[PDB]
């Protein structure tokens, strides 16, 4: 916020200071202005990517074990969870596939390096 | 009472007055939904009688009357238009066999239906109001002939037919003009099926497959299911498979899964026959022969073993049932093809045998054919195995793999296909209940 | 022929109606994620 | 039976054969072209044999099957190959499918003809066969002898020679008014519907040509066709015409087809071109229109219904917000003044004048040229007490003249403008006090508000200067006025300097106007500023993308432009800043002026949106398509946005609302009670905002503008035209709580009701009450269906453009026009028949001063 109590008249407010005792909150208006320059590189934050993403973050594979008993683990969750389909809850529906899903895109891009 | 018939009838054309509004999804479904009524009332008896005088007074009304025959007389230009081509439409309907016996005259009433007044301005209009097969349904009959001389030069009306079903596969302008279509060719199919090579199937094929949504699932199944028995001598298996895989339940028949989906079940079975899978007829045991499969169990009885003899016998004994069906022309193939199925299990399992003992199953068969019928058999691979006789060793591969390959991947695929199966066809179904909240 | 002119001519506009809509589509798809921001 | 002999046939010798082959083949065809569908390679080949005659036998043929086999232009082409096997009168579902398919084909063929060459018809390049055969079921279409059947094809067939011939032929032929009405038929279709005005110019002039023909032809159309070409000669071929058919009334009605249709920059060439031409002076008195200015006055001063009392109690309801409500009260009392010419509640409360502030002091001032617009002597004695030099108590005040006077004289001002703007360029390269800067400003306002669509480069100079003197209160109107003098296609020059004193000057009004400027200067242009709207569009500041919209609007305005619309739709849909997207919503209305229809169900999506901007700027757009017409459909889609929470949405909802609800009013529409007391409610409300009040008083006054007996009115089916002053006062009220001292040029879309006997000759005013059933609403209106019966009352009030046209004259009384009760209230001019006899003698406050 900016403050600055009193005023001229107004954008011309003008009564309460001829009138006197001017005691208010009063915001002036925010506002703003940078510059595409920047924003391209500030949205430069996020050599680099290539030594930084697929390829950093290959690591994958190491885990396909623990990949497979996650999947494996999110599997026992499910049928347990499906089956209260027979409120209050832990959902019948509701992890089933937030459960597995999230795993896909990295169980996807698993492959992609070769 | 025939008012309570014609009150539906009333009823229907206060349905087919919301046609004469518009689009007829219900009007048409309603027609449909009452094409099931139209068992209940029926008769002709004062149905068609005072139909006459309900219709009255129209000509081609009275023309119909031609088809009433009957004592009506009685007493009772827009309102009695589409109605009268509804009630043309139900004249057709009456046909059944219901209020019919021989649709030999209607035969001609039917074009003199269907080309008058008729066949005509119904683009988008009539909304498959034809119904070709209730057209050629009639003919389906007719053509137990026999007896037509065919009749005529040979046999030109349904020559013609497919002319005039091709006069609306012409009118099919792909405008929606489409529903009743396949059928005209599914009449052409089974034409052929009845006398043909479908290989303007192929040409049935360029064209397109019942596109698309409105129409029944039953011909569209109905569809797969001649276009199953292209494949058949076409001698694609998993497609005409995968036809019978698009066809069965899929089209919901009941009704018409006792004579007719028994057809289709027949040709299914088939099918792995032509894969040589037998799957288990266990239940195909049941909802089954009775009238259709067992001598395909019978041949899955021989193709489990597929001892040539024994498995002709059932040919030998089923091939009327065959004829009856035109399955003989299949199963011959898959004599030695169980045969050779068994010299996969003769042991292929010794990474050879030597050349006598898999000629010994052949001297148990024939001889130095073996040299053949086993390059008959190495032939088509369903078995992969070496030999030289040089050596006389019939050298019989690993079919070994650590599998590590795309192999289910594709299987994959096919599930990544469905994927988005109802899941995009939700979004499909997602439409329906909140865009008829919009209204 | 005839009528369509007058007709046909006015459907147009309903191609136009599906071009004023998948443009907006963006838009609620958008206002969404920047506002599924804030909440 | 089946085609294996003709099959077999096929390759077998003896064309002869091959004949009676594809003979009986071609009658069988139909059926077995299926089997056959496999032997078209051979008769492919086939129709390459020029050995063999009849292979047009087999193209047709293979036509058959291509259709069976869905191959058209394949078909087509072996069709066209046929000619003999192929015919028009041969009838098949078939041969009309494939002439229709043929036929297609030709459109967008004469169409990317027509791109390049607009005679591309007359060519060659098109197959000819399709052409003839088009041209022979055009032929048919003439013998068919519904044209529009014809038209409509040869519209998208571009050729005139069909169509002016199609017209000439039946020119001749019957169809007196219909002959006329065929062209309009297709001509206000037309306009409707080609791309290329060019094509639809080339009608126009024809049209005009036709009906130059004159068995006495409907002339507003050929204005109308004229407004839409512009083209002076035509109007000047008339004249002549008109002065060789020289009637009053003929000339009048011609000039009221005129005064009341033809741009501010048109017409005075017609004026100048009509002195030089020779001329009846009444014309040249027509392009006046000070008549209307006193008839509406006399309208107003006549049928003004005012109940200020309802509006001092909306001003005694409070004075608050200091000014910025205050403010508020200050214009709609101007508004049901406006052009009145009274100062009621001015004496009421002086010291509201104390309440008022410096920009409310200059905008009370402000306030009065509304109050006598259409005075055009007295006003600026009005502003006399006010004007500089009378001194002032306030600089703004005394600026306040200065914008306050144009609003009378505007376009007629120029001299006094010209003269204040020498006032100005005496301040413009010096003077930086705020009261100057104000008597520069409230000047700078003042000057391009006469001076719009005036092209004077001084207007856009010495304010060019102004602008650049950059003073936020100055500049400002210097980044509008500059836009109104060349307000038109303008200069692209003074877009680049905009443009450039856009990112060059550093203010954000100063640096804002501009892109309004160049809204302006972008007028019609269209396709042409789509460079600066694309630069506008890229600009990284909401002000270019801002003003984009708006110079989208002025160029795409009226007719929807899709891909405009698209843009402006994506645009709005693709910026942060919710006010361009709020604007980009207003804009819409604008491009999407022409159809307020689907405006609703445009904005029925944004209608519905989280945020307010959004909802906000649907209320305008909507509510100006619909300002001049229905839709309470429209309307009550608006009523939940009354109650968004955002007072500041609900008070463009109230404005946008009594934007379309002027006259509209009671049990003809029964929500303008509530809307009404909402006002009331809101402006009775101490919890509703001075936002909240502000529209809603506003609203209130809009609906009692012009003593509430007019209206407002833009691309008026009066005319049939637009006329852009009626947009202006909204794209100036477009920015007000941004800067409040604006909506004042909103008095320009104020349009008289008015029904007054006027004459087809110098006026001695006989009013009569033509009386023919409507269905009465001049019984629906504020207090303090078709019968083909007696109307009532109908002289002046509040008639309707409906109510209007459900009302005929009495062929009785001396006058009779002869457009047969032109359908226009605000047009007015009953056609002087039978003069210095009875019909009496009425007259006025023009008849006293003027």
């Amino acid at each position: 916020d900016a403050f600055r109590l009193i005023d001229t008249g107004a954008l011309i407010n003008i009564q309460a200071l001829i009138h006197g005792l001017n005691r208010h909150y009063y915001s002036l208006n925010i506002d703003y202005h940078k510059t595409a320059k920047e924003t391209k590189m500030l949205m430069n934050l996020h050599y680099e990517e290539k030594e930084e993403s697929n390829l950093a973050a290959t690591k994958s594979m190491v885990k396909i074990a623990e990949q497979y008993s996650k999947r494996i683990e999110e599997e026992k969750e499910l049928t347990e969870e499906e089956l209260k389909t027979r409120v209050g809850r832990q959902d019948p529906k509701k992890h089933l596939s937030e459960t597995a899903d999230e795993t896909l895109e990295n169980n996807i891009v698993s492959v992609l390096t070769a | 009472m025939a008012s309570t018939a014609v009150m539906m009838d009333v009823d229907s054309s206060g349905v087919n007055d919301l046609h004469h509004s518009e689009k007829k999804y219900a009007e048409e479904d309603q027609v449909q939904e009452l094409l099931k009524v139209l068992n209940e009332i029926s008769k002709t008896t004062l149905t068609l009688d005072p139909r006459y005088i309900w219709r009255s007074l129209k000509d081609l009304s009275s023309l119909r009357n031609q088809e009433l025959l009957n004592a009506e007389t009685l007493c009772f230009k827009t309102i009695e238009v589409t109605a009268e081509i509804n009630c043309f439409m139900h004249l057709l309907v009456q046909l059944f066999l219901w209020d019919s016996k021989e649709l030999e005259q209607l035969v001609e009433f039917n074009r003199k239906v269907v080309i008058p007044n008729l066949l005509c301005y119904y683009n988008l209009r009539s909304l498959n109001l034809i119904n070709a097969k209730l057209w050629f349904y009639i003919y389906l009959s007719h053509e137990t002939l026999a007896r037509s001389s065919e009749e005529i030069n040979s046999d030109n009306q349904n020559i013609i037919l497919r002319s005039t079903m091709m006069k609306f596969l012409k009118i099919a302008s792909l405008k929606h003009d489409n529903e009743t279509k396949a059928m005209l060719i599914n009449l052409i199919l089974r034409d052929f099926l009845n006398n043909g090579e479908v290989d303007s199937a192929s040409d049935f094929i360029s064209k397109l497959e019942y596109p698309h949504t409105d129409v029944s699932s039953s011909l569209e199944a109905r569809y797969f299911f001649y276009l199953s028995k292209i494949n058949a001598i076409q001698l694609d298996y998993s497609t005409a498979n995968e036809y019978i895989i698009a066809a069965i339940r899929k089209a919901p028949h009941n009704s018409k899964s006792l004579g007719f989906l028994q057809q289709s079940n027949k040709l299914h079975c088939c099918i792995q026959l032509l894969m040589g899978d037998i799957p288990e007829l266990s239940f195909f045991h049941q909802s089954n022969m009775q009238k259709s499969l067992l001598p395909y169990y019978h041949l899955t009885k021989a193709v489990k073993l597929g001892d040539l003899k024994k498995f002709t016998s059932t040919i030998t004994k089923y091939k009327q049932l065959l004829l009856k069906d035109d399955t003989y022309q299949l199963c011959v193939r898959l004599r030695s093809n169980v045969i050779k199925t068994g010299i996969r299990i003769i042991s292929l399992t010794y990474k050879k045998i030597s050349l006598r003992d898999i000629c010994l199953k052949l001297n148990l068969d024939s001889e130095q054919t073996v040299e053949y019928m086993v390059s008959r058999a190495i032939r088509d691979g369903v078995i992969e195995a070496k030999i030289n006789h040089e050596d006389g060793f019939i050298e019989t591969t690993e079919l070994l793999n650590i599998y590590d390959s795309e192999d289910p991947q594709q299987v994959f695929d096919e599930r990544i296909k469905f994927a988005n199966q109802l899941h995009d066809e939700y979004l499909v179904s997602m439409r329906y209940p909140e865009d008829k909240k919009t209204q | 022929y005839f009528k369509l002119k007058k007709l046909e001519k006015e459907y147009e506009l309903l191609t136009l109606q599906e071009d004023y809509i998948k443009d907006e589509q963006r838009h609620l798809k958008r206002e969404l994620k920047r506002a599924q921001e804030e909440v | 039976t089946t085609a294996a002999p003709l099959l077999a046939l096929l390759r077998e010798n003896q064309d002869s054969v091959k004949t009676y082959a594809l003979e009986s083949i071609n009658n069988v065809v139909d059926q077995l072209w299926s089997e056959i569908s496999n032997e078209l390679p051979d008769i492919e080949a086939l129709y390459d044999d020029d050995t063999f005659s009849d292979r047009e036998m087999a193209a047709l043929i293979a036509s058959k099957v291509y259709y069976n086999l869905g191959e058209y232009e394949s078909a087509v082409k072996y069709a066209l190959a046929a000619k003999d096997r192929f015919d028009i009168d041969e009838k098949s579902q078939f041969v009309e499918t494939i002439v229709s398919k043929s036929i297609e084909m030709y459109v967008q063929e004469a169409s990317k003809q027509y791109t390049k060459d607009e005679q591309f018809y007359t060519k060659d390049i098109i197959d000819p066969k399709l052409t003839s055969i088009f041209e022979r079921m055009i032929e048919k279409c003439l013998k068919a002898s519904e044209l529009k059947l014809a038209l409509g094809i040869a519209l998208e067939g571009y050729r005139l020679d069909i169509i002016e011939s199609a017209l000439k032929s039946k020119l001749d032929q019957d169809s007196t008014s219909e002959n006329v009405k065929i062209i309009n038929y297709l001509l206000t279709l037309a306009i409707t519907t080609v791309t290329n005005s060019k094509f639809r110019s080339s009608i126009l002039r024809k049209s005009f040509d036709f009906l130059m023909n004159m068995p006495n032809c409907d002339y507003l159309t050929l204005n109308k066709v004229v407004v839409n070409l512009n083209d002076a000669g035509l109007a000047l071929q008339l004249f002549k015409k008109l002065k060789e058919e020289n009637d009053e009334g003929l000339s009048a009605q011609i000039a009221f087809d005129l005064v009341s249709s033809a741009s501010q920059q048109l017409l005075e060439i017609l004026v100048t071109e009509l002195t030089a031409q020779g001329y009846d002076p009444a014309l040249l008195n027509i392009l006046s229109g000070l008549p209307t200015c006193d008839y509406y006055n006399t309208f107003l001063l006549n049928n003004k219904n005012i109940d200020i009392g309802l509006l001092n109690k909306s001003k005694s309801s409070l004075d608050g917000k200091f000014s910025l409500f205050h403010t508020a009260v200050s214009v709609a009392n101007g508004f049901m003044h406006a052009g009145t010419t009274d100062n009621s509640f001015i004496k009421a409360n002086l010291p509201w004048l104390g309440k008022a502030q410096n920009w409310a002091k200059f905008t009370a001032t402000a306030s009065l040229g509304v109050i006598h617009k259409g005075n055009l002597l007295e006003g600026k004695k009005v502003m006399a007490p006010y004007l500089p030099g009378s001194r002032a108590s306030s600089r703004f005040i005394k600026g306040g003249s200065l914008y306050g006077l144009g609003l009378i004289y505007a376009g007629f001002g120029r001299d006094t403008t010209d003269y204040l703007k020498n006032i100005i360029v005496e301040n413009s390269g010096t003077s930086g006090d705020e009261d100057v800067d104000v008597l520069l400003h409230g000047a700078s306002l003042g000057i391009g508000l006469a001076a719009m669509g005036s092209a004077n480069i001084e207007v856009y100079e010495a304010l060019k200067e102004v602008l650049y003197n950059d003073s936020a209160t100055s500049g400002e109107a210097a980044a509008l006025g500059m836009g109104l003098c060349m307000l038109g296609t303008g200069k692209p020059e003074a877009i680049h300097d905009m443009f450039t004193y856009s990112q060059e000057t550093q203010h954000g009004n100063i640096t804002r106007g501009l892109a309004v400027g160049l809204a302006l200067i972008n007028y019609g242009r269209q396709e042409l500023a789509d460079d600066l709207i694309t630069k506008m569009l890229a600009s990284d500041e909401s002000l270019l993308r801002y003003g984009g919209a708006f110079t989208i609007a002025l160029a795409y305005a009226g007719t929807g432009n899709n891909s405009a619309v698209k843009r402006l739709l994506h645009v709005a849909v693709s910026d942060s800043n919710d006010d361009v997207r709020r604007a980009a919503v207003i804009a819409l209305g604008f491009v999407l002026l022409r159809d307020y229809t689907t405006v609703p169900r445009i904005v029925q999506l944004l209608s519905k949106s989280h945020n307010a901007h959004v909802r906000c700027g649907t209320a305008f757009a909507l509510g100006i398509a619909c300002a001049g017409k229905g839709l309470q459909s429209a309307i009550d889609v608006l009523d939940p946005l009354t109650k968004d929470p955002v007072d500041f949405v609900r008070q463009a909802a109230m404005i946008a609302l009594s934007m379309i609800l002027i006259q509209q009013t009671e049990k003809l529409n029964p929500q303008v009670a509530d809307i009404n007391k909402n006002f009331l409610s809101v402006i009775t409300n101490k919890h509703q905002e001075g936002l909240a009040k502000f529209g809603a008083c506003v609203a209130q006054g809009i609906m009692n503008a012009g003593g509430r007996n007019v209206t407002i009115q833009l691309e008026n089916a009066d005319t049939g035209t637009l006329d852009t002053k009626s947009v202006v006062g909204l794209v100036m009220f477009s920015q007000f709580w941004y800067w409040f001292p604006l909506a004042h040029f909103l008095s320009l879309s104020f349009t008289p009701t008015t029904v007054i006997g006027i004459r087809g000759s110098d006026q001695a005013i006989p009013k009569f009450q033509m009386n023919c059933y409507a269905k009465e609403d001049a019984f629906s209106y504020p207090r303090m269906k078709y019968s083909s019966k007696p109307y009532k009352v109908d002289n002046m009030t509040r008639i309707l453009p409906q109510q209007s046209r459900y009302i005929s004259f009495i062929k009785d009384d001396r006058f009779v026009p002869v457009r047969k009760f032109k359908g226009n209230n605000g047009v007015v001019v009953l056609r002087d028949r039978e003069p210095k006899e009875p019909v009496a003698l009425i007259e006025t406050v023009r008849q006293m001063k003027d």
